[PDB]
């Protein structure tokens, strides 16, 4: 369809063996927790996934115990809410998608767990969308609950612009400029959509080193066992 | 052991042509890819659940919580892509070098090709993403085209009014069971070939120059396996989503339709043809013929030379055929609008006219040039 | 037409492997019957030429240009023997038809 | 007969002596 | 739509103009001869199933 | 199987042991010339179909864009 | 030449050298490879 | 095909025709029965139902 | 103390280039056109998409060097 | 014809002894039972879900809502029982008539017997009843007996501390895949 195509940004993980910047993933998780978690869900990400990536065991335990999670039927036979555990997943904003429709003027905020993977050119798109709430031009008019984001399909995203400069304060203190926040949350969402990005690239580096060792050696063995024929000299000697 | 005899009869003391190029590696690669797929598929089956509530959750659990489960899943997906790459190059080798005169081997081949396409289609339906669900409905709908029994057949396969859990579970069963039938058909494929032996790129009788297979075409197959593994692991470990679609990472929404619906890239050539024919039924038929035209290929050989090594006009026609196959692969991707449509219509007309008409006439002309006709 | 046939003979490329035209025929039933009816010396030269072409294709080489098969020189030896096979074949077919 | 010609030269192939065999 | 029977059950209301044009449509010239009212008990109310006849 | 494959006569065949011959005799010495020799015997048969595929692909893209580009005369 | 006569000529020893080498190769490869990856990122 | 445009070839077929029809008939009956095709089976008085 | 979003400073620095100011000139004419013609359905998206495409291309050329 | 040659040599003209009794039928019955099991198993696989929340529900849905699904399920269960009846009588024929002197055939047989027992065990675990779960724990525990690597092996198979969903799903995969290895 007719849509603005987000440009290519020089990400720190854009390279072939380039891993993710984990401080940026920590800052983007803070951005999600303070801003994006009010409407969007992360159903396939738990707190224990943050251990060894952005936070330690005790920091992630404190982060999990900051929230409340209904957990099981009491012996008395009823529900109850408990502080989150490292095994708890990220809390739902709404109990069901129809509540999300009712609370967001008919629009459904999608799962942001795989948003980067699910959106064509996601990392860019995300950054662009979050930073692309430009004014609608003449000739186009949008109804309430809509915003002209060139990048968003149709340029009418129900989501209002969620990142105002200094929307939240980074604990690290890095200036919380809108951009610094959009880049951090794009790195984090990326991490979310692929927690193994780093581990894999290490496997790929070992694979390239092993193939660079093994391909000329197997080629040399093949050319040994095929030299015999490749030197064979045929001669026709009719008895004449 | 008597078996050792069979073990030797097909892999050690088999008389193979000494001059077969690297293209003859590809079929062995396909067998390796089949095993790889089966092995990876088995390790996807120990954690996948074929329930519409839990299929996407099980796939994410494989990618996030199973130790190296992302590795096995993306190896399975990119190994399906590598399977179709090796399959297309195997079929192109068979078309170029006149190997279709081994008619039984060719027909067992086109049966294997149909089975592999069905297996890959149902496997792509299996993760139950947005793209899988709309893709399934689309092709299942293809069947409805049938003139009289179409509706019933579609509903049968779906197992209900519309694809829903009923489909997913039976698609899991069929996607599980068909690669073993593919392995048995590949054993029949190997048998129907050893009766005649492999062909050589010159297309001549290679009985005067044959060598063993163990030390000459085994280390060659090992080197080809190593190169194919290099390409597969650089596809998995570095660009794991360059061949897939991003919209498959969203859950299946029956209410939300995607703006543009595609199958995966190796179905595109067919997709183009289907879209090209205005009539729905026509499209389905042409689509089928697209694959079937190959089976029809051994009856269209009108030349006195088996291979295309000494046939330059038919070489030009062959590379034009590869060219508009690539064009049809591109068009499928493009959306419905000018001028993508016209190209699609022509490209399909040119594809069927080159395979059906132009190559036998060119072979007759080439026989006339050598004072044979 | 004669010069364009020489150009096509160079473009076909079996002369660079030292082959004749009749060496490049696909061995159907009639072609194998015509090959079986060849004299021993012609059959031995044909088998040596095919073996040398297979060896050259194995090493991805061609003959030197002085050793190629000149279009004018190529001899259609199997042709005479082949026509007969076809003639006999057709005669038999016709008999059955009738 | 069988002595008319001698084994063709493989010098462009042959490497450049049991002493060496062990290494080779 | 309410996803009736696993398929989008389009239910729509039409405007004076909406209802007016559909009637104006040439039934015979329609790819499928079925005048707007032929498929609706109420001109202001049209109900359809969301499966493209095509695929 | 071997032994009953074919009948040849008087075709002598000399060969050398793998360990006795260099592994890559003149590999880049003649390999390059040969690879180049090869490419010039097949490039005219192979390349021009893919060249016109590239032209048709670009053309389609640009044509499509122009198609999408608004008609200035329209809406005025 | 000594190596061939000692660990590469008898197939049993050939296997021994292979297995032992592989046992250590992993240590070296992993170590070296990791160094590189870390340096890169 | 040249060989198949023949006089005896024709005779053979003519002699073979009746048998061929019988086989199609068996299949047709078979298909009707196997599929429980009712459009056709509705014609048969007893089979009805 | 306004926290400067480097993105803004890069945005007007990139709008000082020539393809952006030409597309903005068409944008202006386009918008003026739509404004001048009181009743019309000719939007300025295409122009606006071209201006945003050029501007965000040169923004994405040099944005990330100013972000920690 | 190279595909039909096999049948002619093997099924159509194979020279067989004229005096073999009805006991020699049983092995062919086993092959038929194998197919029957595979066919019924395939038609159980189009509706079964290998999730511990839904496995019992899927089995009851097969028995109650799928058209003739009770027929295919009880055919599968009693065909496993018929498979073991024919297997025991086949082994008894081999023991009684001295057929174990065909040593390679006998060893491939006892490999087939081990594979069939493993397949039936995991298949009985598959419906996730009370008896299936306690039966699985029991035999999986059998492995723990191993002197040194036992604990690990058990945990591996279970895929966790104790049989739970982790097991059910991998048991579904293994129970699916082993009858084709049995056919080979
Ligand atoms: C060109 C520059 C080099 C050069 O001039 O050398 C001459 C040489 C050509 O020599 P020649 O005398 O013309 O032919 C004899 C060959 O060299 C004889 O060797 P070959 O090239 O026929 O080898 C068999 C072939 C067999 O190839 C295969 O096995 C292909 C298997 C299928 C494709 C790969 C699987 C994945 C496919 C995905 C699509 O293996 C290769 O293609 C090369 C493998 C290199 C491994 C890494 C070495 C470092 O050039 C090459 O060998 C090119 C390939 C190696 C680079
Ligand atoms: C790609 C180009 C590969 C190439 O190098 O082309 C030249 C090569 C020449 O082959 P030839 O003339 O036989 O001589 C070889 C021995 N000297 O020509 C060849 O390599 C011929 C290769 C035959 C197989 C080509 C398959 C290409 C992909 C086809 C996919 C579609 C197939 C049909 C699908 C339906
Ligand atoms: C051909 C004229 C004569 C050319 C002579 C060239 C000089 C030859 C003498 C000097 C040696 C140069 C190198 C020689 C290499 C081997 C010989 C050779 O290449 O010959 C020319 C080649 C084959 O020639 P030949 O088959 O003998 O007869 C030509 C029939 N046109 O033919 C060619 O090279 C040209 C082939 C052109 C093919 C163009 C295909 C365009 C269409 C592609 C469509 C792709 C799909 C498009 C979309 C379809 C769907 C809409
Ligand atoms: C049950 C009784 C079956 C029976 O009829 O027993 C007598 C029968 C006599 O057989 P025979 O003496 O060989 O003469 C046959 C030709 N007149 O002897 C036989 O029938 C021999 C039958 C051999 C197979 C019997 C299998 C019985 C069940 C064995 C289960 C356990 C097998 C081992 C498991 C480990
Ligand atoms: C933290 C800064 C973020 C980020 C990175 C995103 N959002 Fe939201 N969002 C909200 C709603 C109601 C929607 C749906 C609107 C509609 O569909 O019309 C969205 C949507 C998104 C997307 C998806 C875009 C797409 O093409 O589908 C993305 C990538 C996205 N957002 C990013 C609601 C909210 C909030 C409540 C006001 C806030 C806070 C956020 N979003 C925050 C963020
Ligand atoms: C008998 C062996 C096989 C088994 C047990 C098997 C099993 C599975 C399972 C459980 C899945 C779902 C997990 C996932 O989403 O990746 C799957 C997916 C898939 N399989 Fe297989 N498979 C087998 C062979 C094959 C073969 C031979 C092909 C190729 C034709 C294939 C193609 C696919 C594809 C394309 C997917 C979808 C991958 C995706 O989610 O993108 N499988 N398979
Ligand atoms: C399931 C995937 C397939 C496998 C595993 C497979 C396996 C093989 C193997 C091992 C060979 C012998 C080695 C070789 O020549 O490459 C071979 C050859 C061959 N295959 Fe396949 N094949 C497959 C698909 C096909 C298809 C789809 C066709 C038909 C288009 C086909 C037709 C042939 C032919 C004609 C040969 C003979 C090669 C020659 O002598 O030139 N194969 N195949
Ligand atoms: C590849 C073919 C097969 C498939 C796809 C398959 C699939 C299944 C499925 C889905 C179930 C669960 C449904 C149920 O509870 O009955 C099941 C159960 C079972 N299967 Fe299979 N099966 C296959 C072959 C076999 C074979 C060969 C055996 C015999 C060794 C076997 C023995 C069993 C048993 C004993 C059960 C438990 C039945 C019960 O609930 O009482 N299956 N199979
Ligand atoms: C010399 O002629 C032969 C040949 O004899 C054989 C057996 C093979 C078969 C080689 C393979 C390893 C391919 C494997 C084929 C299968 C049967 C696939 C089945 C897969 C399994 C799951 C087992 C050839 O490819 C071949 O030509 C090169
Ligand atoms: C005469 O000697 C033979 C014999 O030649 C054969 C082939 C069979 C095999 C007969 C069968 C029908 C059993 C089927 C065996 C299998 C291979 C089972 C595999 C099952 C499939 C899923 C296929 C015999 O049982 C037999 O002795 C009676």
């Amino acid at each position: 369809d007719l849509e603005l195509h987000p440009p290519s940004y020089p990400w720190s993980h854009r390279g072939l063996l380039s891993s993710l910047d984990h401080t940026s993933i920590r800052r983007g998780f803070q951005v999600y927790k303070q801003v994006c978690s009010s409407c969007h869900s992360m159903d396939y990400v738990a707190y224990r996934h943050l251990v060894g990536v952005c936070y330690t065991e005790e920091e992630a335990k404190a982060l999990a115990e900051e929230v409340e999670v209904q957990d099981g039927p009491n012996d008395d036979g009823e529900m109850f809410m408990r502080p989150g555990k490292l095994s708890d997943y990220f809390p739902k904003p709404y109990p069901n998608p129809e509540a999300a429709r009712a609370a967001n003027n008919g629009a459904l905020p999608p799962d942001l767990s795989y948003i980067v993977r699910a959106r064509h050119g996601g990392e860019d798109y995300v950054f662009s969308l979050l930073t692309g709430y430009c004014e609608p031009p003449t000739g186009v008019s949008l109804r309430e609950g809509l915003y002209f984001n060139p990048y968003f399909p149709g340029q009418a995203i129900g989501m209002a612009p969620p990142i105002y400069t200094e929307v939240l304060e980074y604990d690290d203190g890095t200036p919380a400029t809108m951009s610094q926040v959009a880049k951090d949350v794009a790195t984090f969402l990326r991490w979310a959509s692929e927690p193994e990005h780093d581990h894999r690239k290490r496997m790929g580096l070992k694979m390239l080193l092993m193939m660079g060792l093994l391909l000329p050696l197997t080629y040399a063995m093949k050319r040994h066992k095929w030299s015999v024929l490749k030197s064979r000299k045929l001669a026709y000697r009719p008895p004449k | 052991h008597p078996l050792f005899k069979i073990i030797n009869h097909s892999f050690i003391d088999l008389p193979a042509p000494s001059n077969i190029s690297s293209w003859w590696n590809f079929g062995s690669l396909l067998g390796v890819c089949l095993m790889v797929q089966i092995i990876t598929g088995l390790f996807l089956a120990m954690h996948y659940t074929s329930d519409t509530m839990t299929a996407f959750s099980s796939v994410t659990h494989i990618c996030r919580d199973v130790n190296y489960g992302w590795l096995i899943r993306y190896m399975h997906a990119n190994g399906a892509s590598m399977f179709f790459i090796c399959l297309f190059l195997h079929v192109g080798r068979g078309l170029y070098y006149g190997s279709y005169t081994f008619m039984e081997t060719w027909n067992i081949g086109v049966l294997l090709l149909f089975a592999v396409m069905a297996t890959a289609f149902m496997g792509y339906v299996l993760p139950w993403g947005q793209m899988s669900f709309w893709g399934a409905t689309v092709i299942t709908n293809l069947l409805s085209a049938i003139p009289y029994i179409g509706t019933t057949l579609v509903e049968w396969i779906w197992g209900g009014f519309s694809v829903d859990k009923a489909t997913l579970t039976r698609f899991f069963a069929f996607h599980f069971i068909l690669p073993f039938i593919i392995a048995a058909l590949a054993i029949v494929h190997l048998l129907f070939l050893h009766e005649t032996g492999s062909n050589n790129p010159t297309g001549l009788n290679s009985d005067a120059d044959k060598i063993p297979f163990h030390p000459y075409y085994t280390i060659k197959d090992i080197l080809g396996i190593l190169i194919m593994f290099l390409i597969l692991m650089t596809l998995v470990l570095f660009f794991p989503d360059m061949l897939g679609d991003p919209d498959n990472y969203m859950p299946a929404n029956p209410l939300n339709t995607p703006p543009h619906i595609k199958p995966e890239w190796y179905f595109l050539f067919a997709y183009a043809i289907l879209r090209s024919i205005p009539n729905k039924l026509g499209g389905v038929l042409a689509l089928i013929l697209s694959i079937l035209i190959l089976a029809l290929m051994p009856f269209l050989h009108t030349s006195k030379q088996r291979s295309l090594m000494f046939r330059p006009i038919t070489q030009i026609l062959y590379w034009i055929l590869v060219a508009n196959l690539l064009i049809l692969t591109w068009i499928g991707g493009q959306p419905v609008e000018h001028p993508f449509i016209i190209i699609g219509q022509l490209a399909s007309i040119s594809y069927f006219s080159i395979i059906l008409i132009l190559m036998p006439i060119s072979g007759i002309i080439e026989d006339k040039m050598l004072k044979l006709y | 037409l004669d010069g364009f046939r020489k150009w096509y003979y160079n473009a076909a490329g079996f002369n660079k492997l030292g082959l004749m035209r009749d060496d490049t025929l696909h061995e159907t039933e009639d072609v194998k019957e015509a090959i079986r009816r060849l004299p021993e010396d012609l059959y031995n030269d044909r088998m040596f030429r095919i073996k040398r072409a297979l060896d050259l294709t194995m090493r991805h080489q061609i003959l030197p240009k002085d050793q190629w098969t000149k279009y004018e020189e190529d001899k259609f030896y199997l042709e005479p023997y082949l026509k007969e096979v076809i003639r006999e074949r057709k005669e038999r077919e016709e008999w059955a038809k009738k | 007969s069988h002595t008319d010609v001698k084994v063709p030269d493989f010098s462009d192939y042959r490497r450049a002596s049991k002493e060496s065999s062990e290494a080779r | 739509a309410f996803k009736w029977r696993g398929k989008p059950l389009f239910v729509r209301h039409r405007t004076k103009k909406e209802i007016d044009q559909e009637a104006a449509v040439e039934v015979s010239q329609l790819r499928d001869p079925q005048h707007d009212l032929d498929r609706v008990k109420k001109p202001e109310w049209v109900i359809l199933i969301g499966v493209c006849t095509h695929l | 199987e071997f032994g009953n494959l074919a009948r040849i006569r008087h075709v002598i065949s000399y060969s050398l042991s793998p360990f006795e011959q260099r592994a890559f005799p003149s590999y880049f010495s003649k390999g390059i010339p040969n690879v180049l020799r090869r490419t010039r015997e097949r490039i005219l048969r192979v390349a021009p179909p893919f060249v016109v595929v590239y032209l048709i692909y670009t053309w389609g893209n640009q044509e499509f864009e122009q198609s999408k580009r608004k008609n200035p005369a329209m809406y005025e | 030449s000594r190596l061939y006569s000692l660990l590469f000529r008898r197939t049993s020893t050939f296997a021994l050298t292979i297995a032992v080498g592989a046992l250590f190769f992993e240590r070296a490869f992993d170590q070296g490879a990791d160094a590189i990856y870390e340096h890169i990122n | 095909l040249s060989r198949f445009l023949g006089p005896r070839y024709r005779e053979l077929a003519r002699n073979w025709i009746p048998t061929a029809g019988m086989w199609g008939t068996v299949g047709a009956v078979g298909l009707v029965w196997a599929t429980d095709w009712r459009l056709i089976l509705d014609w048969v008085p007893y089979i009805n139902g | 103390e306004e926290l400067v979003d480097p993105l803004t400073t890069v945005r007007e620095h990139c709008e000082q280039l020539e393809k952006c100011v030409k597309a903005r000139e068409r944008l202006e004419l386009c918008d003026n056109r739509v404004s001048s013609r009181s009743q019309t359905e000719e939007d300025c998206t295409e122009e606006l998409f071209d201006f945003l495409h050029a501007r965000d291309h040169c923004v994405a050329h040099k944005l990330f060097k100013n972000l920690k």
